[PDB]
């Protein structure tokens, strides 16, 4: 029997407890910077908003100096949102939130830089390769880099002269967008700011009334919002000016930090191709790889355009959202291509000769052909508003993509009678204790013991069927439902528990090895591991780096799991 | 029907007509049905979008009859009550006028989560392995 | 007695032991072989963070003789630590209240 010393040292008891939004978080910034930002972003967590007093009489640490400090480091971290809010009768001072996507830079860190490597057209040299790997790294320790400081630093001009080049293809790209105020207040209160000034602008005693005005305010308020956000997300006004007698430069006094959204549209498009590759073979799954490339550049907005997190979404004509998202959809020209648009950008390597058989050289037509199949695949991958040009659709793809990857999920957790069931829990709308035999013909016995280790996640929703007024579910049988919600928010928790875990088993091994790994991390020892080193404590070096190397490899395989999750 | 016998539903009977009906619509619906997987994934074909590669339930039914491997027969009810249990378990893709298609289903029987049997987990008394139930 | 209750499909010997599983126990399928890729994710990792922690951005911090040792006169300083004042910043990012520690 296990003793209760036994458990919750090595059972991680304690760790069960932890929410995963406050667990993981506080884990990546004190393994990445430090102690006290690590504290300071937790309590930002745990109470979301909050001054520098705050901190003071919140935490351990209470002097001024030490707590701005360490917050300003963790804002040049861009890990930290900040806004001034102003109490007109007395003295203003500013508050704190925390930037939720502003740690991914963090923890995408390795995926961010083996994305930089990957995508370019230009990879096979290996000198471009590394200084892109090493600028894209300063960047994303640094944060916010400046052509500045960098021309400065280096010391060849003609090396002075790539680093200036590469920039303007980044910025083109979407990997470096210019931060400002955008990028540090909550989307709330940004929609408050620009909601009660339309508000006070009105003149007094218009005909109309309040349901009008609070309409007209509103629509005014959305527009100037996206105006305000459509600005500075794609944009290439730092770029724009060249000088005399030179090639084209961006402005070096402007910041240049590293970007997110297309790192993640890259990603997304990553996992389709890689759906695309166990669905269908490589015979076109090779020609799908690129098809999404040349529309994933300028790809919408994954989740929401952020004029639905700050806002209640709607409560009466509550479709306006989904009807003007698919409507940008279908209304971007840009998005849509034709077989000829994508002609231009096949690889020699792909051949789409013997790709299809008709009946039981870059040619236009077949790549058209992969392009109707695609649309006419039942998974909407395209759609076709007019004969030969597609467009990708997001608002039928999304329920379907999560729906397929959070079954398949649960496939992978389970056993086959179970991934059976949930489909027939799915696709057959509240079924009852008669409809999974009519539904299903298995064996009853097997289908209700993986119903019961079903039932423990957020998988199936379980119902009360009150014969009397008064509701016992003993007293009559109940059906089932699905309320794929709460299953959806179930793999957020899990996953992100689980990722916490991992930082905070290398954390904890590091803790242990803390002697070790400094006599290892230092720069004549480095590349010259092998000789001025113990037998015994040789050995211990190498299992522990063969440890962390496994840590941080099944690490990399879940980071492909939550993302998907993430949108909306 | 059959499927009631002895008050049981037939473990290994049932069991056989799942992988039966799907059977046939694996080497229809393909080109060249499985082999054309057998060369390698780079040598696979593939139909043209306007040919018909979609089977019907007429096909399905003829095809379970004469086959007599049932040793009963079948309502077109009863085949749309097997595809129905079978549409699940990843299998016939649901078309539009009881239409089926499958896509992985060579590299199912033979990170990518939609195939996973060819990672296997660590097999080992070693740490850091991760569980999914390890959250509740 | 409330031990006369037992559904039919229950046992007798499974129940009494209770206890259950220390630790859950669902091997995950994402715990698959190295490759050179996954290798070169992890080497990189490594790289990151380690190039943070060796950088000014560490603010975690919390033999210290009152006498100096003939030996710690005129030998090597261990290391001019870039301070977080001293790395240039754009002051537009930054709050009014953070520009105080910023040698501007």
């Amino acid at each position: 029997l296990v003793t209760p010393e036994d458990v919750m040292t090595i059972s991680s008891l304690e760790q069960r407890t932890l929410n995963p939004d406050l667990f993981l978080y506080k884990e990546l910034v004190k393994a990445h910077l430090g102690e006290r930002a690590a504290s300071v972003i937790g309590m930002l967590v745990a109470l979301g908003r909050l001054s520098v007093r705050e901190l003071v009489e919140k935490i351990d640490g209470m002097d001024v100096d030490s707590v701005k400090t360490t917050l300003v480091s963790l804002t040049q971290l861009r890990c930290v949102k900040y806004l001034q809010e102003t109490a007109i009768s007395g003295k203003k001072t500013t508050y704190y939130y925390y930037n939720e996507e502003g740690i991914h830079i963090l923890l995408y860190s390795g995926l961010i830089i083996d994305e930089i490597i990957t995508q370019m057209r230009v990879n096979d040299e290996e000198e471009h390769k590394q200084l892109v790997a090493e600028i894209v790294q300063n960047v994303i320790s640094l944060g916010s880099l400046t052509v500045e400081d960098y021309l400065s630093s280096v010391t060849s001009d003609s090396m002075k002269y790539t680093i200036s080049s590469l920039f303007v293809q980044l910025c083109e790209m979407g990997y470096l967008i210019q931060i400002s105020k955008l990028h540090y207040t909550p989307i709330e209160d940004l929609w408050q700011f620009l909601y009660e000034k339309h508000y006070k602008n009105i003149p007094r005693n218009s005909p109309l009334s309040d349901l009008k005005k609070r309409s007209q305010a509103k629509m005014n308020a959305k527009t100037d919002f996206a105006k305000i956000i459509n600005k500075p997300n794609e944009l290439s006004q730092i770029l724009t000016v060249d000088p005399k007698t030179s090639l084209r430069i961006v402005k070096p006094t402007v910041s240049l930090t590293i970007n997110l959204d297309r790192f993640m549209k890259g990603r997304r498009s990553k996992q389709l191709i890689n759906l695309a590759k166990t669905r269908v073979g490589s015979v076109t799954a090779q020609v799908y790889k690129i098809a999404l490339r040349l529309t994933e550049q300028k790809s919408p907005k994954i989740r929401d355009p952020l004029t639905q997190t700050g806002l209640l979404q709607d409560l009466e004509e509550a479709k306006s959202f989904q009807d003007e998202a698919e409507l940008v959809e279908e209304k971007t020209p840009g998005l849509t291509f034709n077989a000829i648009d994508l002609a231009r950008h096949l690889p020699a390597e792909l051949d789409l000769r013997g790709s299809l058989l008709s009946r039981k050289p870059h040619s236009a037509s077949l790549i058209n052909s992969h392009l109707k199949i695609l649309a006419s695949s039942n998974f909407p991958f395209l759609n076709e508003t007019k004969p030969g040009v597609y467009y990708v659709p997001y608002s039928k793809l999304m329920p379907v993509l999560k729906s397929s990857v959070y079954e398949y999920v649960i496939a992978s957790t389970l056993g086959p009678s179970a991934m059976r069931l949930s489909r027939c829990i799915r696709d057959n709308k509240l079924v009852s204790e008669k409809i999974i035999n009519s539904t299903a013909l298995m064996k009853e016995k097997d289908i209700r013991s993986t119903l019961a280790s079903l039932i423990r996640y957020n998988s199936v929703e379980i119902q009360e069927v009150p014969r009397t007024a008064d509701r016992s579910a003993s007293r009559a049988v109940f059906l089932f439902r699905c309320k794929e919600t709460h299953s959806y928010n179930f793999m957020r928790q899990n996953l992100e528990w689980n990722m916490a875990n991992l930082l905070f088993k290398k954390e904890k091994l590091k803790q242990e090895n803390s002697t070790l790994l400094k006599k290892a991390n230092r720069d004549d020892v480095k590349g010259r591991e092998n000789e001025l080193l113990l037998p015994s404590e040789l050995n211990q070096l190498k299992m522990v780096n063969e440890r962390e190397l496994n840590v941080f490899a099944r690490l990399s395989r879940l980071l492909s799991l939550w993302e998907v999750f993430q949108m909306a | 029907g059959p499927w009631f016998t002895d008050g049981e539903l037939d473990i290994e009977f049932i069991n056989s007509l799942l992988t039966i009906v799907w059977r046939f619509i694996s080497e229809n619906t393909f080109p060249n049905g499985f082999k054309n997987f057998e060369n390698g994934p780079k040598k696979n074909v593939f139909y043209a979008p306007n040919v018909k590669n979609y089977s019907t339930t007429q096909e399905i039914l003829e095809f379970i009859t004469a086959a007599q491997v049932a040793n009963v027969e079948l309502t077109p009810s009863n085949i749309r009550s097997l595809c129905e249990v079978l549409v699940y378990d990843d299998k016939l893709e649901k078309v539009t006028h009881d239409c089926y298609r499958v896509t992985l289903e060579s590299i199912l029987q033979m990170f990518s989560i939609f195939n996973y049997f060819k990672m296997f987990p660590a097999s080992k008394h070693d740490k850091e392995v991760v569980y999914f139930d390890e959250w509740t | 007695n409330y031990m006369s209750n037992l559904p039919f499909g229950l046992g007798y010997g499974d129940v009494g032991k209770n206890h259950i599983t220390e630790f859950p126990s669902i091997p995950l399928p994402i715990n698959g072989p190295i490759t050179n890729k996954e290798r070169s994710l992890a080497v990189k990792y490594i790289n990151f963070g380690k190039t943070v922690k060796d950088g000014p951005f560490y603010t975690g911090s919390m033999t210290n003789d009152g006498i100096e040792r003939y030996s710690d006169k005129y030998l090597k300083k261990r290391k001019i630590g870039i301070s977080i004042d001293d790395h240039p910043y754009n002051l537009n990012l930054f709050p009014n209240e953070l520009y105080n520690v910023m040698g501007i």
